Protein backbone atom coordinates (compact mmCIF):
# COMPACT_ATOMS: atom_id res chain seq x y z
CA UNK A 1 0.00 0.00 0.00
CA UNK A 2 2.47 2.19 1.04
CA UNK A 3 6.52 2.81 0.51
CA UNK A 4 6.40 3.39 4.17
CA UNK A 5 8.31 0.57 6.35
CA UNK A 6 6.29 -0.20 9.24
CA UNK A 7 6.81 -1.45 12.83
CA UNK A 8 4.78 -2.94 15.82
CA UNK A 9 4.14 0.46 18.34
CA UNK A 10 3.00 -0.54 21.99
CA UNK A 11 1.55 2.03 24.28
CA UNK A 12 1.01 5.32 25.07
CA UNK A 13 1.63 5.17 28.76
CA UNK A 14 0.84 8.47 30.12
CA UNK A 15 -2.16 11.22 29.41
CA UNK A 16 -4.40 9.81 27.33
CA UNK B 1 3.49 19.14 25.50
CA UNK B 2 5.35 19.22 22.52
CA UNK B 3 5.34 16.16 20.68
CA UNK B 4 8.04 13.98 19.31
CA UNK B 5 8.43 10.73 17.19
CA UNK B 6 12.11 9.60 16.72
CA UNK B 7 10.93 6.78 14.50
CA UNK B 8 12.65 3.33 14.63
CA UNK B 9 16.30 2.01 14.44
CA UNK B 10 18.56 -0.44 14.82
CA UNK B 11 19.01 -0.78 18.33
CA UNK B 12 19.61 1.81 21.41
CA UNK B 13 23.54 2.89 22.85
CA UNK B 14 22.45 5.51 25.03
CA UNK B 15 20.02 6.55 26.87
CA UNK B 16 20.00 10.37 28.93
CA UNK B 17 16.96 11.31 30.78
CA UNK B 18 16.53 14.12 33.71
CA UNK B 19 13.99 13.99 36.51
CA UNK B 20 13.50 15.66 40.01
CA UNK B 21 12.57 13.63 43.24
CA UNK B 22 10.14 15.79 44.12
CA UNK B 23 7.65 16.02 40.64
CA UNK B 24 8.48 13.79 37.89
CA UNK B 25 10.59 12.93 34.12
CA UNK B 26 12.03 16.29 32.41
CA UNK B 27 14.42 15.60 29.65
CA UNK B 28 14.63 12.44 27.20
CA UNK B 29 16.92 11.98 24.44
CA UNK B 30 18.23 8.44 22.98
CA UNK B 31 21.78 7.76 21.26
CA UNK B 32 20.01 5.06 18.82
CA UNK B 33 22.33 2.31 16.92
CA UNK B 34 21.88 2.64 12.72
CA UNK B 35 23.36 -0.06 11.24
CA UNK B 36 25.85 -0.23 13.36
CA UNK B 37 26.86 3.72 13.50
CA UNK B 38 25.88 5.91 16.42
CA UNK B 39 22.97 7.56 15.48
CA UNK B 40 21.92 11.28 18.56
CA UNK B 41 18.33 11.47 18.29
CA UNK B 42 17.30 15.02 18.88
CA UNK B 43 16.57 16.28 22.98
CA UNK B 44 13.20 16.62 23.83
CA UNK B 45 13.95 18.86 26.47
CA UNK B 46 11.21 20.05 29.19
CA UNK B 47 10.07 23.96 28.91
CA UNK B 48 12.01 24.30 32.55
CA UNK B 49 14.96 23.25 34.09
CA UNK B 50 16.12 22.33 37.68
CA UNK B 51 15.82 18.42 36.63
CA UNK B 52 18.97 16.21 37.40
CA UNK B 53 20.71 14.63 34.16
CA UNK B 54 21.43 10.93 33.75
CA UNK B 55 23.17 8.94 31.38
CA UNK B 56 22.20 5.16 30.74
CA UNK B 57 25.52 3.89 28.73
CA UNK B 58 24.45 0.25 27.18
CA UNK B 59 27.37 -1.97 26.60
CA UNK B 60 26.06 -2.58 22.85
CA UNK B 61 25.04 -5.13 21.36
CA UNK B 62 25.88 -7.23 24.42
CA UNK B 63 23.48 -5.21 26.69
CA UNK B 64 20.06 -4.46 25.84
CA UNK B 65 16.60 -3.24 27.26
CA UNK B 66 14.16 -5.97 28.61
CA UNK B 67 11.92 -4.48 30.83
CA UNK B 68 10.84 -0.70 30.94
CA UNK B 69 8.48 0.65 33.69
CA UNK B 70 7.57 3.56 35.58
CA UNK B 71 4.65 5.28 36.93
CA UNK B 72 1.95 8.05 35.53
CA UNK B 73 0.53 9.71 38.28
CA UNK B 74 -0.82 13.68 38.49
CA UNK B 75 1.52 16.60 39.07
CA UNK B 76 0.35 19.89 39.30
CA UNK B 77 -3.13 18.74 37.90
CA UNK B 78 -1.43 16.80 34.92
CA UNK B 79 -1.04 13.10 34.43
CA UNK B 80 2.87 12.63 33.61
CA UNK B 81 5.13 9.80 33.71
CA UNK B 82 6.72 10.70 37.27
CA UNK B 83 9.33 7.36 37.06
CA UNK B 84 11.19 5.36 34.99
CA UNK B 85 13.40 2.55 35.54
CA UNK B 86 15.16 0.42 32.55
CA UNK B 87 16.14 -3.46 33.16
CA UNK B 88 18.96 -5.18 30.53
CA UNK B 89 20.14 -8.23 30.45
CA UNK B 90 23.23 -6.98 32.77
CA UNK B 91 22.10 -4.47 35.14
CA UNK B 92 18.86 -2.36 36.21
CA UNK B 93 19.00 1.38 35.90
CA UNK B 94 16.65 2.94 38.21
CA UNK B 95 14.07 3.86 39.44
CA UNK B 96 14.36 7.48 38.45
CA UNK B 97 12.03 9.59 39.99
CA UNK B 98 8.87 9.67 42.26
CA UNK B 99 7.53 5.98 42.38
CA UNK B 100 3.72 6.85 43.34
CA UNK B 101 1.10 6.58 41.06
CA UNK B 102 -0.23 3.72 38.69
CA UNK B 103 2.14 1.74 37.71
CA UNK B 104 2.75 0.07 34.09
CA UNK B 105 5.58 -2.69 33.01
CA UNK B 106 6.65 -3.98 29.87
CA UNK B 107 8.80 -7.28 30.09
CA UNK B 108 9.89 -8.36 26.62
CA UNK B 109 10.53 -11.96 26.01
CA UNK B 110 11.65 -11.51 22.48
CA UNK B 111 12.56 -8.56 20.40
CA UNK B 112 14.21 -5.25 20.81
CA UNK B 113 13.29 -1.99 22.07
CA UNK B 114 14.30 0.14 18.66
CA UNK B 115 12.55 3.69 18.89
CA UNK B 116 10.47 6.39 21.16
CA UNK B 117 7.96 8.57 20.57
CA UNK B 118 5.93 10.77 23.34
CA UNK B 119 5.02 14.32 24.43
CA UNK B 120 7.30 16.65 26.63
CA UNK B 121 6.18 19.72 28.29
CA UNK B 122 7.46 20.64 31.80
CA UNK B 123 7.17 17.22 32.27
CA UNK B 124 7.10 13.67 29.96
CA UNK B 125 3.38 13.64 29.17
CA UNK B 126 3.17 9.93 27.61
CA UNK B 127 5.18 8.07 25.50
CA UNK B 128 5.16 4.37 23.40
CA UNK B 129 8.04 2.55 22.05
CA UNK B 130 8.25 0.68 18.96
CA UNK B 131 9.20 -3.40 19.18
CA UNK B 132 11.01 -5.47 16.20
CA UNK B 133 12.93 -8.33 16.25
CA UNK C 1 2.11 -24.55 37.26
CA UNK C 2 1.82 -26.38 34.12
CA UNK C 3 3.03 -23.50 31.48
CA UNK C 4 1.67 -24.01 28.41
CA UNK C 5 2.58 -21.76 24.86
CA UNK C 6 -0.03 -21.61 21.56
CA UNK C 7 2.28 -19.98 19.45
CA UNK C 8 1.62 -17.61 17.01
CA UNK C 9 -1.17 -17.72 14.58
CA UNK C 10 -2.64 -15.19 11.93
CA UNK C 11 -5.24 -13.24 14.37
CA UNK C 12 -7.91 -14.09 17.47
CA UNK C 13 -11.77 -15.11 16.73
CA UNK C 14 -12.89 -16.02 20.65
CA UNK C 15 -11.74 -16.48 23.83
CA UNK C 16 -13.13 -18.49 26.79
CA UNK C 17 -11.83 -17.92 30.15
CA UNK C 18 -13.23 -18.24 33.50
CA UNK C 19 -13.04 -16.56 37.06
CA UNK C 20 -13.41 -16.65 40.93
CA UNK C 21 -14.04 -13.19 42.21
CA UNK C 22 -12.37 -14.45 45.65
CA UNK C 23 -9.08 -15.80 43.57
CA UNK C 24 -8.26 -15.00 40.15
CA UNK C 25 -8.34 -15.94 36.51
CA UNK C 26 -8.40 -19.92 36.12
CA UNK C 27 -8.92 -21.39 32.73
CA UNK C 28 -8.27 -19.93 29.41
CA UNK C 29 -8.48 -20.76 26.18
CA UNK C 30 -8.44 -19.43 22.49
CA UNK C 31 -10.05 -20.00 19.08
CA UNK C 32 -7.11 -18.38 16.83
CA UNK C 33 -7.74 -17.60 13.32
CA UNK C 34 -5.24 -19.55 10.97
CA UNK C 35 -5.16 -18.19 7.56
CA UNK C 36 -8.98 -17.75 7.22
CA UNK C 37 -10.16 -20.56 9.40
CA UNK C 38 -10.48 -20.92 12.75
CA UNK C 39 -7.94 -23.24 15.00
CA UNK C 40 -9.36 -23.86 18.33
CA UNK C 41 -6.21 -23.86 20.72
CA UNK C 42 -5.71 -26.33 23.63
CA UNK C 43 -8.10 -25.62 26.98
CA UNK C 44 -5.90 -25.01 29.23
CA UNK C 45 -7.55 -25.46 32.94
CA UNK C 46 -7.08 -25.00 36.38
CA UNK C 47 -6.43 -27.72 38.61
CA UNK C 48 -9.09 -27.17 40.36
CA UNK C 49 -12.81 -26.10 39.84
CA UNK C 50 -15.52 -23.48 41.02
CA UNK C 51 -14.93 -20.76 38.59
CA UNK C 52 -17.44 -18.83 36.62
CA UNK C 53 -17.39 -19.47 32.72
CA UNK C 54 -16.84 -16.51 30.06
CA UNK C 55 -17.05 -16.23 26.57
CA UNK C 56 -15.36 -13.37 24.12
CA UNK C 57 -16.66 -13.72 20.66
CA UNK C 58 -14.65 -11.29 18.64
CA UNK C 59 -16.48 -10.04 15.42
CA UNK C 60 -13.43 -11.12 13.54
CA UNK C 61 -11.92 -9.41 10.98
CA UNK C 62 -13.32 -6.15 11.82
CA UNK C 63 -13.12 -6.47 15.50
CA UNK C 64 -9.72 -6.89 17.18
CA UNK C 65 -8.22 -6.49 20.89
CA UNK C 66 -6.65 -2.81 21.04
CA UNK C 67 -5.87 -3.12 24.67
CA UNK C 68 -5.10 -6.00 27.12
CA UNK C 69 -4.81 -4.29 31.17
CA UNK C 70 -5.13 -6.43 34.33
CA UNK C 71 -3.87 -7.10 37.80
CA UNK C 72 -1.54 -9.37 38.93
CA UNK C 73 -1.61 -10.05 42.93
CA UNK C 74 -0.54 -12.62 45.54
CA UNK C 75 -3.45 -15.40 46.41
CA UNK C 76 -2.26 -17.86 48.66
CA UNK C 77 1.75 -17.03 48.74
CA UNK C 78 2.03 -16.83 44.87
CA UNK C 79 1.84 -14.51 42.85
CA UNK C 80 -0.88 -14.65 40.04
CA UNK C 81 -3.17 -13.06 37.49
CA UNK C 82 -6.12 -11.60 39.23
CA UNK C 83 -7.94 -10.19 36.85
CA UNK C 84 -8.21 -9.43 32.85
CA UNK C 85 -9.71 -6.79 30.24
CA UNK C 86 -9.48 -6.66 26.90
CA UNK C 87 -10.41 -3.56 24.98
CA UNK C 88 -11.28 -3.76 21.31
CA UNK C 89 -11.65 -1.21 18.39
CA UNK C 90 -15.35 -2.24 19.29
CA UNK C 91 -15.94 -3.22 22.92
CA UNK C 92 -14.37 -3.24 26.11
CA UNK C 93 -14.65 -6.94 27.32
CA UNK C 94 -14.13 -6.83 31.46
CA UNK C 95 -13.28 -7.03 33.86
CA UNK C 96 -12.96 -10.39 35.04
CA UNK C 97 -11.98 -11.34 38.53
CA UNK C 98 -10.62 -9.67 40.94
CA UNK C 99 -9.32 -5.92 40.31
CA UNK C 100 -7.21 -5.74 43.18
CA UNK C 101 -3.07 -5.52 43.38
CA UNK C 102 -0.94 -4.21 41.30
CA UNK C 103 -2.46 -2.94 37.73
CA UNK C 104 -0.39 -3.53 34.20
CA UNK C 105 -1.75 -2.32 30.40
CA UNK C 106 -0.55 -3.04 27.39
CA UNK C 107 -2.24 -0.80 24.68
CA UNK C 108 -0.97 -1.49 21.10
CA UNK C 109 -0.44 1.89 18.76
CA UNK C 110 0.17 -0.31 15.61
CA UNK C 111 0.31 -4.67 15.56
CA UNK C 112 -1.68 -7.39 16.57
CA UNK C 113 -1.99 -10.03 19.38
CA UNK C 114 -1.92 -13.32 17.26
CA UNK C 115 -1.06 -15.88 20.44
CA UNK C 116 -0.38 -16.63 24.04
CA UNK C 117 1.54 -18.38 26.20
CA UNK C 118 2.01 -18.86 29.88
CA UNK C 119 1.30 -21.24 32.98
CA UNK C 120 -1.40 -22.10 34.99
CA UNK C 121 -1.67 -24.32 38.19
CA UNK C 122 -4.26 -23.37 40.71
CA UNK C 123 -4.22 -20.18 38.69
CA UNK C 124 -3.01 -18.07 35.76
CA UNK C 125 0.38 -18.14 37.30
CA UNK C 126 1.75 -15.33 34.62
CA UNK C 127 1.20 -14.89 30.36
CA UNK C 128 2.77 -13.33 27.91
CA UNK C 129 1.35 -12.08 24.16
CA UNK C 130 3.19 -12.70 20.70
CA UNK C 131 2.38 -9.72 18.91
CA UNK C 132 2.94 -8.98 14.78
CA UNK C 133 1.99 -6.79 12.03
CA UNK D 1 19.09 -20.18 12.84
CA UNK D 2 17.04 -22.81 13.13
CA UNK D 3 13.70 -23.65 10.99
CA UNK D 4 11.41 -22.15 13.48
CA UNK D 5 9.93 -18.68 12.42
CA UNK D 6 9.77 -16.06 15.27
CA UNK D 7 7.69 -13.05 16.50
CA UNK D 8 7.83 -10.57 19.16
CA UNK D 9 7.12 -11.48 22.24
CA UNK D 10 5.73 -9.23 25.21
CA UNK D 11 5.34 -10.71 28.90
CA UNK D 12 5.18 -11.87 30.98
CA UNK D 13 2.84 -10.14 33.37
CA UNK D 14 2.35 -12.43 36.76
CA UNK D 15 4.59 -14.07 38.70
CA UNK D 16 8.58 -13.73 37.89
CA UNK D 17 10.47 -15.64 35.30
CA UNK D 18 13.29 -14.10 34.39
CA UNK E 1 -5.91 -1.86 9.76
CA UNK E 2 -7.41 -5.37 10.00
CA UNK E 3 -7.46 -7.95 12.43
CA UNK E 4 -5.47 -9.76 10.17
CA UNK E 5 -1.61 -10.54 10.75
CA UNK E 6 0.62 -10.05 7.37
CA UNK E 7 3.88 -11.34 5.87
CA UNK E 8 6.31 -10.50 3.32
CA UNK E 9 5.59 -12.12 0.12
CA UNK E 10 7.86 -12.53 -2.96
CA UNK E 11 6.63 -13.76 -6.41
CA UNK E 12 4.78 -14.71 -8.30
CA UNK E 13 7.31 -16.60 -10.88
CA UNK E 14 5.21 -18.27 -13.86
CA UNK E 15 2.59 -17.08 -15.94
CA UNK E 16 1.80 -13.13 -15.63
CA UNK F 1 -5.39 -23.08 -13.55
CA UNK F 2 -6.98 -23.14 -10.01
CA UNK F 3 -5.86 -20.83 -7.62
CA UNK F 4 -4.50 -21.75 -3.98
CA UNK F 5 -3.34 -19.74 -0.98
CA UNK F 6 -1.87 -21.86 2.38
CA UNK F 7 -1.41 -19.08 3.73
CA UNK F 8 1.55 -18.79 6.91
CA UNK F 9 2.81 -21.17 9.07
CA UNK F 10 5.91 -21.41 11.29
CA UNK F 11 7.98 -23.66 9.33
CA UNK F 12 8.26 -26.19 6.73
CA UNK F 13 8.50 -30.22 7.68
CA UNK F 14 8.02 -32.06 4.27
CA UNK F 15 7.27 -31.11 0.48
CA UNK F 16 5.26 -33.50 -1.77
CA UNK F 17 5.04 -32.39 -5.09
CA UNK F 18 4.80 -34.72 -8.79
CA UNK F 19 6.71 -33.57 -11.85
CA UNK F 20 7.24 -35.09 -15.35
CA UNK F 21 10.32 -34.63 -17.13
CA UNK F 22 9.52 -33.97 -20.74
CA UNK F 23 6.34 -31.18 -19.23
CA UNK F 24 6.14 -29.65 -15.88
CA UNK F 25 5.68 -29.57 -12.33
CA UNK F 26 1.64 -30.99 -11.28
CA UNK F 27 0.57 -31.92 -8.12
CA UNK F 28 1.63 -29.48 -5.29
CA UNK F 29 1.16 -30.21 -1.24
CA UNK F 30 3.36 -29.22 2.26
CA UNK F 31 3.48 -30.44 5.72
CA UNK F 32 3.95 -26.85 7.48
CA UNK F 33 5.12 -26.59 11.16
CA UNK F 34 2.32 -25.15 13.03
CA UNK F 35 3.95 -23.92 16.59
CA UNK F 36 5.88 -27.35 16.88
CA UNK F 37 3.51 -29.79 15.67
CA UNK F 38 2.68 -30.60 11.90
CA UNK F 39 0.43 -29.18 9.92
CA UNK F 40 -0.78 -31.36 6.26
CA UNK F 41 -1.38 -28.53 3.74
CA UNK F 42 -4.27 -29.05 1.45
CA UNK F 43 -3.10 -31.50 -1.56
CA UNK F 44 -3.03 -29.21 -4.79
CA UNK F 45 -3.60 -31.48 -7.28
CA UNK F 46 -2.98 -31.59 -11.70
CA UNK F 47 -6.25 -31.44 -13.51
CA UNK F 48 -4.50 -34.37 -15.44
CA UNK F 49 -2.25 -37.58 -13.92
CA UNK F 50 1.21 -39.52 -15.38
CA UNK F 51 3.09 -37.72 -13.15
CA UNK F 52 6.15 -38.87 -10.77
CA UNK F 53 5.83 -38.35 -7.38
CA UNK F 54 8.93 -36.80 -4.99
CA UNK F 55 8.84 -36.63 -0.99
CA UNK F 56 11.10 -33.91 0.21
CA UNK F 57 11.56 -34.58 3.94
CA UNK F 58 13.27 -32.09 6.09
CA UNK F 59 14.94 -32.92 9.11
CA UNK F 60 13.03 -30.15 11.05
CA UNK F 61 13.89 -27.71 12.51
CA UNK F 62 17.51 -28.21 11.82
CA UNK F 63 17.61 -28.53 8.16
CA UNK F 64 15.53 -25.80 6.15
CA UNK F 65 15.69 -24.46 2.70
CA UNK F 66 18.27 -21.87 2.22
CA UNK F 67 17.04 -21.20 -1.81
CA UNK F 68 14.52 -22.13 -4.31
CA UNK F 69 15.24 -21.89 -8.39
CA UNK F 70 13.56 -22.95 -11.18
CA UNK F 71 12.68 -22.37 -14.51
CA UNK F 72 9.77 -21.44 -16.51
CA UNK F 73 8.62 -21.53 -20.37
CA UNK F 74 5.75 -22.71 -22.32
CA UNK F 75 3.98 -25.88 -22.34
CA UNK F 76 1.69 -25.91 -25.42
CA UNK F 77 0.96 -22.15 -25.47
CA UNK F 78 0.72 -21.73 -21.39
CA UNK F 79 3.71 -20.65 -19.37
CA UNK F 80 4.26 -22.37 -16.30
CA UNK F 81 6.74 -23.81 -13.68
CA UNK F 82 8.69 -26.50 -15.65
CA UNK F 83 11.88 -27.32 -12.80
CA UNK F 84 12.08 -26.89 -9.22
CA UNK F 85 14.95 -27.22 -7.20
CA UNK F 86 15.66 -26.64 -3.26
CA UNK F 87 18.37 -26.32 -1.51
CA UNK F 88 18.99 -26.99 2.33
CA UNK F 89 21.69 -26.38 4.41
CA UNK F 90 22.14 -30.16 4.32
CA UNK F 91 21.27 -31.37 0.68
CA UNK F 92 20.11 -29.85 -2.44
CA UNK F 93 16.17 -31.43 -3.67
CA UNK F 94 16.16 -31.82 -7.45
CA UNK F 95 16.10 -30.97 -10.05
CA UNK F 96 13.03 -32.16 -10.92
CA UNK F 97 11.75 -31.51 -14.29
CA UNK F 98 12.56 -29.82 -17.62
CA UNK F 99 15.36 -27.85 -16.70
CA UNK F 100 15.59 -25.24 -19.46
CA UNK F 101 13.83 -21.98 -20.29
CA UNK F 102 13.75 -19.20 -18.39
CA UNK F 103 15.63 -19.43 -14.99
CA UNK F 104 14.97 -18.05 -11.38
CA UNK F 105 16.47 -18.02 -7.94
CA UNK F 106 15.62 -16.85 -4.72
CA UNK F 107 18.68 -17.23 -2.08
CA UNK F 108 18.08 -16.53 1.33
CA UNK F 109 20.17 -14.86 3.21
CA UNK F 110 18.48 -14.39 6.45
CA UNK F 111 14.87 -15.49 7.01
CA UNK F 112 12.71 -18.66 6.21
CA UNK F 113 9.90 -19.75 3.86
CA UNK F 114 6.50 -20.30 5.52
CA UNK F 115 4.39 -20.45 3.34
CA UNK F 116 3.26 -21.13 -0.45
CA UNK F 117 0.70 -19.75 -2.67
CA UNK F 118 -0.14 -20.44 -6.55
CA UNK F 119 -2.29 -21.94 -9.40
CA UNK F 120 -2.12 -25.22 -10.76
CA UNK F 121 -4.33 -26.19 -13.97
CA UNK F 122 -2.56 -29.36 -16.06
CA UNK F 123 0.61 -27.69 -14.23
CA UNK F 124 1.73 -25.35 -11.57
CA UNK F 125 1.03 -22.30 -13.48
CA UNK F 126 3.02 -19.61 -10.81
CA UNK F 127 3.30 -19.72 -7.61
CA UNK F 128 4.86 -17.33 -4.86
CA UNK F 129 6.74 -17.94 -1.17
CA UNK F 130 5.71 -16.27 1.98
CA UNK F 131 8.70 -15.28 4.19
CA UNK F 132 9.20 -14.53 7.40
CA UNK F 133 12.15 -14.35 10.61
CA UNK G 1 35.98 -5.78 -5.31
CA UNK G 2 35.10 -3.86 -2.01
CA UNK G 3 32.19 -4.97 -0.20
CA UNK G 4 29.29 -2.58 1.12
CA UNK G 5 26.35 -2.82 3.39
CA UNK G 6 23.71 0.01 3.70
CA UNK G 7 22.05 -1.59 6.05
CA UNK G 8 18.28 -1.13 6.52
CA UNK G 9 15.82 1.95 6.27
CA UNK G 10 12.17 3.04 6.42
CA UNK G 11 12.06 3.21 2.33
CA UNK G 12 13.88 4.39 -0.81
CA UNK G 13 13.69 8.03 -2.13
CA UNK G 14 16.46 7.75 -4.79
CA UNK G 15 18.71 5.40 -6.30
CA UNK G 16 21.91 6.52 -8.73
CA UNK G 17 23.61 3.75 -10.48
CA UNK G 18 25.95 4.07 -13.93
CA UNK G 19 26.42 1.41 -16.45
CA UNK G 20 28.59 0.69 -19.88
CA UNK G 21 27.18 -0.61 -22.60
CA UNK G 22 29.50 -3.04 -23.03
CA UNK G 23 30.22 -4.17 -19.88
CA UNK G 24 27.91 -4.05 -16.87
CA UNK G 25 26.73 -1.78 -14.02
CA UNK G 26 29.31 0.43 -12.17
CA UNK G 27 28.71 2.86 -9.30
CA UNK G 28 25.68 2.49 -7.38
CA UNK G 29 24.50 4.61 -4.67
CA UNK G 30 20.83 4.90 -2.68
CA UNK G 31 19.41 7.98 -0.90
CA UNK G 32 17.04 6.84 1.85
CA UNK G 33 14.09 7.40 3.79
CA UNK G 34 14.70 7.34 6.82
CA UNK G 35 11.69 8.12 9.63
CA UNK G 36 10.53 10.49 6.60
CA UNK G 37 13.72 11.97 6.63
CA UNK G 38 16.17 11.59 3.25
CA UNK G 39 19.23 9.54 4.74
CA UNK G 40 22.24 9.74 1.95
CA UNK G 41 23.76 6.43 1.62
CA UNK G 42 27.22 6.21 0.81
CA UNK G 43 28.58 6.33 -2.96
CA UNK G 44 29.69 3.31 -3.79
CA UNK G 45 32.18 3.35 -6.64
CA UNK G 46 33.94 1.78 -9.63
CA UNK G 47 37.40 1.14 -9.50
CA UNK G 48 37.77 2.57 -13.17
CA UNK G 49 35.56 5.42 -15.25
CA UNK G 50 34.35 5.10 -18.61
CA UNK G 51 30.00 4.67 -16.93
CA UNK G 52 26.89 6.46 -17.78
CA UNK G 53 25.19 7.68 -14.53
CA UNK G 54 21.25 7.13 -14.56
CA UNK G 55 19.74 8.34 -11.58
CA UNK G 56 15.97 6.79 -10.39
CA UNK G 57 13.80 9.64 -8.41
CA UNK G 58 10.79 7.92 -7.02
CA UNK G 59 8.29 9.85 -5.91
CA UNK G 60 7.83 8.40 -2.40
CA UNK G 61 5.87 7.31 -0.40
CA UNK G 62 3.39 6.86 -3.04
CA UNK G 63 5.53 4.73 -5.61
CA UNK G 64 8.00 2.20 -4.30
CA UNK G 65 9.69 -0.83 -6.06
CA UNK G 66 7.88 -3.63 -6.85
CA UNK G 67 9.85 -6.05 -8.74
CA UNK G 68 14.11 -6.12 -9.06
CA UNK G 69 15.49 -7.91 -12.49
CA UNK G 70 18.42 -7.94 -14.42
CA UNK G 71 21.47 -10.28 -15.89
CA UNK G 72 24.67 -11.81 -13.98
CA UNK G 73 27.15 -12.96 -17.15
CA UNK G 74 31.12 -12.96 -17.05
CA UNK G 75 33.09 -9.93 -18.04
CA UNK G 76 36.74 -10.60 -18.54
CA UNK G 77 36.43 -13.77 -16.09
CA UNK G 78 34.52 -12.35 -13.40
CA UNK G 79 30.79 -13.12 -12.72
CA UNK G 80 28.94 -9.67 -12.11
CA UNK G 81 25.58 -7.90 -12.98
CA UNK G 82 25.41 -6.81 -16.06
CA UNK G 83 22.05 -5.00 -16.36
CA UNK G 84 19.59 -4.40 -13.85
CA UNK G 85 15.39 -3.37 -14.31
CA UNK G 86 13.50 -1.37 -11.53
CA UNK G 87 9.50 -1.39 -11.76
CA UNK G 88 7.45 0.60 -9.53
CA UNK G 89 3.60 0.83 -8.92
CA UNK G 90 4.17 3.69 -11.58
CA UNK G 91 6.67 3.15 -14.12
CA UNK G 92 9.28 0.94 -15.20
CA UNK G 93 13.38 2.36 -14.98
CA UNK G 94 15.51 0.51 -17.83
CA UNK G 95 17.10 -1.91 -18.89
CA UNK G 96 20.36 -0.17 -17.47
CA UNK G 97 23.33 -2.51 -18.59
CA UNK G 98 23.57 -5.43 -21.40
CA UNK G 99 20.44 -7.37 -21.29
CA UNK G 100 22.88 -10.85 -21.79
CA UNK G 101 23.48 -13.66 -19.54
CA UNK G 102 21.65 -15.20 -16.80
CA UNK G 103 18.28 -13.63 -15.68
CA UNK G 104 17.19 -13.18 -12.24
CA UNK G 105 13.97 -11.43 -11.15
CA UNK G 106 12.06 -10.54 -7.84
CA UNK G 107 8.96 -9.46 -7.59
CA UNK G 108 7.57 -8.70 -4.65
CA UNK G 109 3.79 -9.03 -3.71
CA UNK G 110 3.57 -7.61 0.09
CA UNK G 111 6.26 -6.00 1.27
CA UNK G 112 9.09 -3.27 0.82
CA UNK G 113 13.14 -3.52 -0.64
CA UNK G 114 14.88 -1.26 2.60
CA UNK G 115 18.11 -1.72 1.80
CA UNK G 116 21.27 -2.94 0.21
CA UNK G 117 24.74 -4.71 0.24
CA UNK G 118 27.00 -6.36 -2.31
CA UNK G 119 30.60 -5.76 -3.87
CA UNK G 120 32.27 -3.58 -6.37
CA UNK G 121 35.23 -3.60 -7.85
CA UNK G 122 35.36 -3.12 -11.94
CA UNK G 123 31.63 -3.64 -11.92
CA UNK G 124 28.75 -4.83 -9.53
CA UNK G 125 30.39 -8.45 -8.37
CA UNK G 126 26.70 -9.32 -6.41
CA UNK G 127 23.97 -7.77 -4.31
CA UNK G 128 21.37 -8.33 -2.05
CA UNK G 129 18.14 -6.90 -0.57
CA UNK G 130 16.64 -6.21 2.69
CA UNK G 131 13.15 -6.54 3.07
CA UNK G 132 10.44 -5.80 5.54
CA UNK G 133 6.88 -4.58 5.76
CA UNK H 1 19.95 -12.78 20.82
CA UNK H 2 21.65 -9.13 20.47
CA UNK H 3 20.86 -5.73 20.75
CA UNK H 4 21.20 -5.62 16.89
CA UNK H 5 17.60 -5.91 15.39
CA UNK H 6 17.09 -8.52 11.99
CA UNK H 7 16.03 -8.12 8.83
CA UNK H 8 14.85 -10.55 6.06
CA UNK H 9 17.47 -10.73 3.65
CA UNK H 10 17.60 -12.54 0.12
CA UNK H 11 20.05 -12.88 -2.17
CA UNK H 12 23.01 -12.62 -3.17
CA UNK H 13 22.42 -12.61 -6.98
CA UNK H 14 25.70 -11.95 -9.28
CA UNK H 15 29.38 -13.81 -8.02
CA UNK H 16 29.72 -16.36 -5.38
C1 LIG I 1 2.56 23.19 32.84
O1 LIG I 1 2.03 22.96 31.49
C2 LIG I 1 2.98 22.30 30.59
O2 LIG I 1 3.40 20.97 31.10
C3 LIG I 1 2.35 19.93 31.09
C4 LIG I 1 2.92 18.62 31.66
O3 LIG I 1 4.17 18.30 31.05
C5 LIG I 1 1.82 19.74 29.66
O4 LIG I 1 0.78 18.75 29.65
C6 LIG I 1 1.26 21.07 29.14
O5 LIG I 1 0.76 20.93 27.79
C7 LIG I 1 2.39 22.10 29.17
O6 LIG I 1 1.92 23.37 28.66
C1 LIG J 1 -4.42 -26.90 -20.55
O1 LIG J 1 -5.18 -25.93 -19.79
C2 LIG J 1 -5.10 -26.15 -18.36
O2 LIG J 1 -3.70 -26.10 -17.89
C3 LIG J 1 -3.08 -24.77 -17.91
C4 LIG J 1 -1.63 -24.90 -17.43
O3 LIG J 1 -1.56 -25.43 -16.11
C5 LIG J 1 -3.91 -23.80 -17.04
O4 LIG J 1 -3.33 -22.50 -17.06
C6 LIG J 1 -5.34 -23.73 -17.60
O5 LIG J 1 -6.16 -22.84 -16.81
C7 LIG J 1 -5.93 -25.14 -17.56
O6 LIG J 1 -7.28 -25.13 -18.07
C1 LIG K 1 39.36 -6.65 -12.32
O1 LIG K 1 39.33 -6.99 -10.92
C2 LIG K 1 38.47 -6.13 -10.13
O2 LIG K 1 37.08 -6.16 -10.61
C3 LIG K 1 36.37 -7.43 -10.40
C4 LIG K 1 34.95 -7.31 -10.96
O3 LIG K 1 34.26 -6.19 -10.40
C5 LIG K 1 36.38 -7.79 -8.89
O4 LIG K 1 35.71 -9.04 -8.69
C6 LIG K 1 37.83 -7.89 -8.40
O5 LIG K 1 37.86 -8.21 -7.00
C7 LIG K 1 38.50 -6.52 -8.64
O6 LIG K 1 39.86 -6.53 -8.18
C1 LIG L 1 -1.58 -24.43 44.71
O1 LIG L 1 -0.38 -24.69 43.93
C2 LIG L 1 -0.59 -24.67 42.49
O2 LIG L 1 -1.12 -23.36 42.02
C3 LIG L 1 -0.18 -22.23 42.13
C4 LIG L 1 -0.87 -20.95 41.64
O3 LIG L 1 -1.46 -21.14 40.36
C5 LIG L 1 1.09 -22.54 41.32
O4 LIG L 1 0.99 -22.60 39.95
C6 LIG L 1 1.73 -23.83 41.86
O5 LIG L 1 2.93 -24.15 41.11
C7 LIG L 1 0.71 -24.97 41.72
O6 LIG L 1 1.27 -26.21 42.19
Amino acid sequence: QSGISQTVIVGPWGAK
Amino acid sequence: GKAFDDGAFTGIREINLSYNKETAIGDFQVVYDLNGSPYVGQNHVSFITGFTPVKISLDFPSEYIMEVSGYTGNVSGYVVVRSLTFKTNKKTYGPYGVTSGTPFNLPIENGLIVGFKGSIGYWLDYFSMYLSL
